[PDB]
Formats: structure tokens, sequence, C-alpha cells
């Protein structure tokens, strides 16, 4: 995360880290329940052996509250395309239930309508994650979040060097220096609305991060949230 | 002219439908609807989407 701000004490809880055997983050998800995680199929290239990591916020040190899991089933789209990242979604089935407690609680899903006209519709959504903290520098060892503008789809097809599919939307600045980022990657876009919190996005890829005229490109979660729904049976 | 769901989501606090000519409300999993059938209650701790505060 480019800017942002750190995520404080229970703010982020539906965050989860996707971590190498060298015990290291290299991609976000989402918690939607105590067995399964979202994130992005794109991911599951960057490591041969993965696990996740659910109440972490400072890397650095254990705050007691941080738990390891094992993943049992990864369930990747399909239709994944290297080339265009087009459908980049997959679920993880964990092989022991998340245990909810302070900094680790799921995002609900929404209704695909209801998040097309209501929540993708506000102005904002939110970002998270553990990733690089400039285009050129390293991960953050801090949990961020950042606020993101959703962008109209017309603007952000015209700002792109590459397709943006009826399966991504686009969030984020057109200059100001706030972005989602390398290593962010997986991790959750999410809608508030009335003190909840939506799944609206799957951080999924950018040209740079936070340059001048690019936008940040997310899976677009309310055109799987059928698959989604099948996918945790 | 702004109706129904489109009218302040419909009095919702979380999903609205609309139905016949009417606002329906309902609510993520998790949650029930309320006695008003607009409210949604957590039916148990740790409701998806709040953020923690114990
Ligand atoms: C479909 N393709 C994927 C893709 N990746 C492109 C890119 O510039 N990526 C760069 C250089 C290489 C290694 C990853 C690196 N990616 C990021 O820094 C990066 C920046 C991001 C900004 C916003 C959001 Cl939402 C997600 C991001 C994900 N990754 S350009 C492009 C088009
Ligand atoms: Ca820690
Ligand atoms: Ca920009």
């Amino acid at each position: 995360i480019v800017g942002g701000q750190e995520c404080k004490d229970g703010e982020c809880p539906w965050q989860a880290l996707l971590i190498n055997e060298e015990n290291e983050g290299f991609c976000g998800g989402t918690i939607l329940s105590e067995f399964y995680i979202l994130t992005a199929a794109h991911c599951l290239y960057q490591a041969k052996r993965f696990k996740v990591r659910v109440g972490d916020r400072n890397t650095e040190q254990e705050e007691g509250g941080e738990a390891v899991h094992e993943v049992e089933v990864v369930i990747k789209h399909n239709r994944f395309t290297k080339e265009t990242y087009d459908f980049d979604i997959a679920v993880l089935r964990l092989k022991t239930p998340i245990t909810f407690r302070m900094n680790v609680a799921p995002a609900c899903l929404p209704e695909r309508d209801w998040a097309e006209s209501t929540l993708m519709t506000q102005k904002t959504g939110i970002v998270s994650g553990f990733g690089r903290t400039h285009e050129k520098g390293r991960q953050s060892t801090r949990l961020k979040m950042l606020e993101v503008p959703y962008v109209d789809r017309n603007s952000c097809k015209l700002s792109s060097s590459f397709i943006i599919t009826q399966n991504m939307f686009c969030a984020g600045y057109d200059t100001k220096q706030e972005d989602a980022c390398q290593g962010d990657s997986g991790g959750p876009h999410v809608t508030r609305f009335k003190d909840t919190y939506f799944v609206t996005g799957i951080v999924s890829w950018g040209e740079g991060c936070a340059r001048k005229g690019k936008y940040g490109i997310y899976t677009k979660v309310t055109a799987f949230l059928k698959w989604i729904d099948r996918s945790m049976k | 002219t702004r109706k129904l769901c489109s009218l302040d989501n419909g009095d919702c606090d979380q999903f609205c439908h609309e139905e016949q000519n009417s606002v329906v409300c309902s609510c993520a999993r998790g949650y029930t609807l309320a006695d008003n059938g607009k409210a949604c209650i957590p039916t148990g701790p740790y409701p998806c989407g709040k953020q923690t505060l114990e």
C-alpha cells in the first residue's frame, strides 16, 4: 500500500496473508468464513507451497492473535489467463477453521445486483495489505489500508495499456500518490455500507504503483458471487 | 426520481430488492432481519463485515 494509514487494532480483521516457505508474505487474501479465503489466481503461481496467516498487523512481532493455517484445497478459476489476468480469482479451503477474535473476522459477501447498484456506486472502497509502500520499495512490515475512489469504467479503459475486461474494475487516483502495490495482490477491496464491510474486489494488477494517469485494477467480485458460492460448496 | 431501493436503500440496513412495487430488505449470512423488516441483527459472535472491538 502506497500512502494510506496503518490498520489499527480491529480495523482490517478480514485481511489474510499468504506466506511462502521462508514465512514471508507474497500476497493477500480476504477471510470469507472460518474455512475459506478469497485470493487472486495469479498469486498461486508465486509460491510452490504456501500457508495462510491471519490476525497479523506487524510482521516484526508476535502480538498473540496471529494464526497460520494450512491450505487443504486450492480452487482456481478455470478461465484464469496469465496474459490478461482475466478471471483473476481463487478460493482456498483451509485444513482447520479460523478462530474469529480480535483482528480476525470475515468480510460479508454481498448479493450481486445490490452490490453493483449500491456498493460499487459509492464514492470509495478500501484496499488493504502488506504490499510495497512505493513502486520500487520493500514490502510493509505493517498492515495498511487506503480509501480508493471507484473509477469510471470509460476513464479506466482510456487510461490502460492493457485490456480491462468486465471481470475487472478500476479504483484509486489519477495523480495522487496512493494505490495498492506489489505484495497487496490477492488482498481485500471492501466497501463500507452503514458500518458493515462487504467484499467488492480482489487486488489484481496495475502498471506500476500510484503512477500518474494509471489506476489500480481489481477483480470484480460481483461477477463471481455464484462461483464463490459454489466453491465454498 | 428516486423511489424504493433507490431512495436511501429503501431504509434497509443491508440488501434491498424491489418486489412488485415495494422494498424488500434482507441481510448477509450470520444476520437476521429484525422485526421491523429493515434492520439486520447479528445472530452470533464475529458477524461478517464488522471491525473487531474485543
Ligand atoms: Ca505480528
Ligand atoms: Ca494514478
